[PDB]
């Protein structure tokens, strides 16, 4: 009774028969905005249902030579339902997300894939471009991940809301974020208030026969959205 | 007086007909009671185990 | 005294278990609200119909529900409010002339496999206990409404049946007459559960005669005794010609039903009357088909 | 503690690792005949466990191409054990059943087998044989099981007391059938209350090189049986 | 009046859920006494990461 | 006993029909109630003035 769950929000239901539980990010619910902590002086709006629903977007291919890839959320969702409308009509946002990442093979198989999430997610290269840093939909792959193309030591990581898919043991991991950023709201058509990186530590191998088709793909969920500012339509 | 004959005798559900006759057979089949169960049918196990439960445990 | 094995012994329980209660249920189950979940152990969409069960799963697990107030009243999908409608099950033909039926005189078996429509709803159920409500419409082959009389003699099984339009048998001193006149309206009539079984049966997977069931013999199976009413008479009041060309339809109501055992539905075309047998040479999909699985 | 189980009646005892549960037809055990619902006017004979015990009789062989087979009941049991005699000495007959078609395979096979009751089991084709209506042991098969050989669709055959041996979950399927009939109590030598059916849904299919021999038990136990009209022996 | 929904509804709890408190720690958590145990169920060391 | 379903279903107006059938439907139309309002469609504004005072203030 810990590794099958369910996940039901809007109209969207996940499952999951190997799943290795849920983690919160640091350990906190999605909250809305206090009346205190927020300046906006204007009623937002809280479509619920309409945007805080599982959206499956991206879905890469993993194989015994894949690097790793990552994504941006405030940016990603945008675009893509009734939560990328709100997102471009509107000027703040604020939002927390249920990230589902499954991906699932058989028992001859083995691999590991660390999946964690990284706040204000920037990268180095003299400067990125901008189908570098918002690579929304499909997302964008790392060339050097034992750096995280920042810098920084991957190894290092795990100091953050994160979890496995050890083939040999779960499918598909599930994290849990509120809103972070030190304001109340703001613009994700800008600015990213993190990204998620999946990388393979350990090399996915199986023996010739096996299927070598292993697909991960990504499902997310917005949780208590709020927007203000509302405004012309926009785009980036 | 009239007679107890009509099929539905002994009946769990409560018919409220209409009948002229002496047997209550000829008595149309007027409004009757809405019972249902669902289980006999859809839920016939032995044990039960709720949505919230996974079937085999 | 007691062996002990008599008194544990539970043999002779004429009270059956149940484990299964009938409920009132005039409207339809009220939706409630539902508010997002996401916790592990809890898997209401995940089943195993491998148990034979009907997935209990609720819409609110599902998804975020509303409320709901079903008011959507169950009445009409009860047994009696379904049954009960008239249905032509029989038909019999008195013309002039032909091989048919001459002399004036006609003895139907009662039988109602005779025709599709209320055949299909009846075969739903293995068992079936009930009374009916019977209605004569007699008329020409056009539509002629005659001046003509007749008598509609009723011959349980085993009472004497007519032999001519002017056999003894039609005295009826004991057995039910009816007799109308084309000009009146159409017969009504009721008819109570007459019947040695408790319950009328549609399928009858044995035969009735319990000898050797030879090849020749094979005409028995499935022929039920308990659904032998008899027949049914009819012929026009006179010692001369009808002088008119008549046909009798039967229709039949139910009134007090009670069914059973449900079965699917019938796949093929019926052939036989009291038979199962259906077009082997060419059999029909259940429905209707596609061009593919992926295209509408 | 759902998928182990035992069954024991009369001398007789079950066991399965991978049980899916057990089913009871229509809801209802088998009880014996009241006081008011028999007209057969002497005390019948209620043997117990002589009679109401674990028979195993047929066995098939599962196959890519097998099409499906049935039973009949009343009359399969008879001339077979202490329960065949009072069936044949006697003319009353009553009692229900617990059936339990077992059919195991590995964990690399896969298949789907569909156990269903039906009451009054009739059969067409212009009419059938003693020997395909009534085909005690050994049962007889399917021809064309898209229709039953009743012209009825299998598809709506779910509507009664069944059950599924899906490999890759369960190996065995139980049912449980109180008396039915319009009568207290019915020869059984002549009539049949209904009848097994046992037809793949899902084609039997598994890689070469694993065992291709997969058999299909039948094993049958009668419950509260009662033998009325007590007279010289018959067969049929 | 009310449509039950906007009842229900927890849309606005500016409070989050916490579930993890702050807790005093001056002086690093002190080893206590332990003695052999050797049994089925309990599995201190066999972890998940 | 008798059905409910004749349109006029949990109807504000009290309807006396007579009806010899189980289905209300079935029934004659009867005798009503006569409740009027004409402001639904003459003055269906939001403010009132009334005669005395002048509509535009
Ligand atoms: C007096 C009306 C009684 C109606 C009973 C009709 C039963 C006909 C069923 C025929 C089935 C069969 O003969 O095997
Ligand atoms: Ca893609
Ligand atoms: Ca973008
Ligand atoms: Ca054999
Ligand atoms: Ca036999």
């Amino acid at each position: 009774s810990d590794r099958v769950a369910q996940l039901t929000i809007g109209n969207s239901t996940i499952t999951t028969q190997e799943a290795a539980n849920i983690i919160v990010g640091y350990g906190e619910w999605p909250s809305y905005c206090s009346d205190d902590d927020a300046t906006a002086v204007d009623k937002p709006t809280r479509p619920d249902v309409s945007v805080n629903r599982f959206y499956t977007l991206d879905t890469k291919l993993w194989e015994k030579s894949s690097k790793g890839w990552y994504w941006k959320f405030p940016d990603v969702l945008t675009e893509t339902g009734v939560f990328g409308q709100n997102a471009q009509f509107h000027y703040l946002y604020r939002s927390g997300f249920c990230i589902h990442v499954q991906c699932n093979a058989s028992k001859f198989h083995q691999g590991a894939l660390l999946v964690a999430i990284l706040p204000e997610y920037v990268i180095g290269t003299s400067h990125p471009p901008y189908k570098q840093t918002q690579p929304g939909a499909d997302g964008f792959e790392l060339q050097h991940p034992y750096v995280l193309d920042a810098g920084i030591p991957i190894s290092q990581l795990t100091v953050c809301p994160h979890q496995w898919i050890n083939l040999r043991t779960n499918n598909c991991a599930t994290i849990i974020v509120p809103y972070m950023n030190t304001l109340p709201f703001d613009s994700a058509l800008n600015h990213c208030n993190f990204g998620l990186l999946v990388v393979p530590i350990s090399p996915l191998d199986f023996d010739q026969g096996a299927t070598p088709v292993i697909p991960i793909t990504i499902t997310l969920a917005p949780m208590c959205s709020e927007f203000a500012g509302l405004r012309q339509a926009v785009t980036q | 007086h009239e007679n107890s004959n009509s099929a539905t005798e002994g009946s769990t559900i409560n018919y409220t007909t209409i009948n002229y006759y002496k047997d209550s057979y000829a008595a149309t089949a007027g409004k009757q009671s809405l019972k249902q169960d669902p289980d006999k049918f859809a839920n016939p196990v032995k044990d039960i185990f709720t949505e919230m439960a996974a079937p085999l445990k | 005294d007691r062996v002990a094995d008599v008194i544990e012994s539970s043999i002779g329980d004429s009270v059956s278990r149940a484990l299964t209660q009938a409920l009132p249920a005039p409207t339809g189950q009220n939706t409630q609200v539902s508010s997002h979940r996401l916790d592990t152990g809890e898997v209401p969409a995940l089943q195993a119909a491998e148990i034979g069960a009907s997935s209990n799963t609720s819409d609110e697990s599902m998804i975020e529900t509303r409320c709901v107030l079903n008011s959507h009243s169950t009445a009409e999908t009860t047994l009696d409010s379904f049954f009960s409608r008239a249905g032509l099950v029989g038909e019999i033909d008195l013309p002039l002339e032909g091989t048919t039926n001459p002399n004036g005189y006609a003895n139907w078996d009662i039988d109602i496999t005779g025709y599709a429509q209320m055949r299909r709803k009846v075969e739903l159920f293995t068992y079936m206990r009930f009374d009916a409500e019977f209605t004569f419409v007699a008329c020409t082959p056009t539509g002629q409404v005659v001046p003509q009389l007749l008598q509609y003699m009723f011959v349980p099984p085993g009472a004497p049946k007519p032999e001519s339009r002017e056999s003894l048998a039609w005295q009826t001193a004991t057995n039910p007459s009816v007799f109308v006149k084309l000009t009146d309206p159409p017969a009504q009539v009721s008819v109570p559960f007459m019947s040695p079984a408790s319950a009328y049966q549609w399928f009858y997977d044995g035969y009735p005669t319990f000898g050797e069931h030879k090849q020749e013999k094979d005409l028995e199976y499935g022929a039920c005794p308990n659904n032998m009413m008899g027949t049914f008479s009819v012929r026009n009041v006179g010692s001369s010609k009808s002088k008119y060309p008549l046909v009798v339809r039967i229709y039949m109501r139910m009134k007090h039903v009670r069914a059973w055992i449900p079965r699917p539905m019938r796949n093929q075309n019926y052939l036989f009357k009291a038979n199962p047998n259906y077009a082997g040479n060419s059999i029909k999909p259940t429905g209707t088909s596609r061009t593919a699985i992926t295209t509408l």
